[PDB]
């Protein structure tokens, strides 16, 4: 039995100030549709039932 | 390619996940400049992927008070472009 | 070859239904999976389709030895088993739930029916508790 | 068992 | 400030309701998260979570919804979503 | 008002449990005393032994009895009741 | 994290063991969910069961246990309840 | 496998004792009434006639035995009720 | 009417049908397995003498030693129950 997370989010403006130091500097990945792992999972689980 | 900087707010699931939500916010803004075929091509791609839902809000400016089941929250940016995904 | 033969002869003499040297084309993925080899359903549909033309339902020695050598041509593998039952892991821990495994396995693709999921459970052990030690399970399996 | 938790603790 | 609603999937009181809600979140927060934090947490201790609410300006946004739960509106120049 | 998480039995002793939590409700301040009467109102009219968990943040693995087991929140209060 | 005990019906040696078993929880999982569960299968490794953990912050419970198997505690600024 | 003193009178020694008699006693037999026939012999001859035992997913049990002559505990799903009376 | 079938019992017959009849009882007061076994001990002691001993469930498998005369084993509709005197 789970229960639920609720947050709150906040944009920057003029007078607006979000403290930065929570801020994580990830830089975009390695670029791929998630349509090709969801065809590669129809395929295996194919493969699965064979 | 557009070197556009993926900064991160508030990421409720691991890693792979949140940059693979980085990568499909970019491929939807290539594909389309409409936040509506935006926030269509990022839910159904994770629909797709992850099976029971999955629920997409791409904008400038929205504020969003939404409950979401555990490792399935994401809120981050694009440059200037902000992304929600959230179960 | 000699012993190739001699196997496969065996083969369809405890499969003879009758005993007239034909053998009908419902059982032909029992045959194919008693002779050692891996095929799949839709392989198994597309040489029904492309050996069963006259609609008698009998097949002959040659085309037996041929379609035999076309499925020997082929190869098999565990770490892609492996690599399945890994993607089906959300984690990297080894432990699915037990729900999910059933939504997959009778929601997507050829999905299995009821009797053979819970054959599945019944025959793998599954303990109560829910969490499934999958490195055992794919061993047990294979 | 009487276990409760107070409003702020 | 008028009130526009591009489509809405409910009855005639539901969606007074969410005027009349979102109104009050206007009027009392400015914040429009803090208005989104009023109008679900508003609909959720009398119509049940798992509501989900979004206001702002400028967003995209495409989501599922059970039947009889969902509407999208407009009051003055603030669009708010509202689905379940 | 009555929120369904999970239930695992059949409605009528949910609907039981609505109505004295509403009457709880109206007789009681505090959800704790709510979290009291939930227990000992359920436990003689269903048998030994009955367990209540009711509080606003709570993570717990729960071992039940089939057609025994319910989580429900009441406004922002999460009630869970199993043997 | 500190290990104070509100209640506690058992010897020292099971006290102790609930004790590592919920710090190794916490240090594993940050969901209470999945701390809860970490407790209750590390004592469902080396216990019989019918045990039951519940783990949170702000959770009241009313329970009726078998003999000298009752424990609740606090470690750090998070109540685990452990009864049997 | 997993082991409590559920409700027990025995020591130390004694339940370690019955615990591996149930670990041989499930991983040979698979009839509870056979996993209760290994219980017998194992157990009588170690510590003297006459005990009885139960063994099984579902029951409910009301007991009299001798002191310090009382087990209970859940080998896996299954409960075992062991005791001395006579 | 749960049809009490006899498995086995190694006893006399006036005391099978109070065996019957307390079990029967048991199961209409209760829903509980200990307080039924309760219940057919605390009556077989008292009126039998001690010591008596009750199994009363689904699914089990059992040894007893018991007296001469003194076991019951029988269903009430899918109720086993079980009854011995040992002490």
């Amino acid at each position: 039995q789970q229960t639920t997370n609720t947050t709150s989010t906040q944009m920057t403006n003029i007078g607006v100030y979000v403290s930065n130091m929570t801020d994580k500097l990830v830089t975009p990945g390695k670029y791929f549709s998630a349509a090709e792992y969801h065809a590669q999972r129809l395929k295996a689980v194919i493969v699965i039932q064979t | 390619m557009c070197d556009r900087k993926a900064v991160i707010k508030n990421a409720d699931m691991s890693e792979e996940m949140q940059q693979d939500s980085v990568e499909c916010a970019t491929q939807a803004l290539e594909k389309y400049n409409i936040e509506k075929d935006i926030a269509a091509h990022i839910k159904k791609e994770f629909d797709k992927k992850y099976n029971p839902t999955w629920h997409c809000i791409v904008g400038r400016n929205f504020g969003s008070y939404v409950t979401h089941e555990t490792k399935h929250f994401i809120y981050f940016y694009l440059g200037q472009v902000a992304i929600l995904l959230f179960k | 070859t000699e012993e190739q033969i001699a196997e496969f002869k065996e083969a369809f003499s405890l499969f003879d239904k009758d005993g007239d040297g034909t053998i009908t084309t419902k059982e032909l993925g029992t045959v194919m999976r008693s002779l050692g080899q891996n095929p799949t359903e839709a392989e198994l549909q597309d040489m029904i389709n492309e050996v069963d033309a006259d609609g008698n339902g009998t097949i002959d020695f040659p085309e037996f030895l041929t379609m035999m050598a076309r499925k020997m041509k082929d190869t098999d593998s565990e770490e892609e088993i492996r690599e399945a039952f890994r993607v089906f892991d959300k984690d990297g821990n080894g432990y699915i739930s037990a729900a999910e495994l059933r939504h997959v396995m009778t929601n997507l693709g050829e999905k299995l029916t009821d009797e053979e999921v819970d054959e599945m459970i019944r025959e793998a052990d599954i303990d109560g508790d829910g969490q499934v030690n999958y490195e055992e399970f794919v061993q047990m399996m294979t | 068992v009487a276990t409760q938790i107070l409003e702020g603790e």
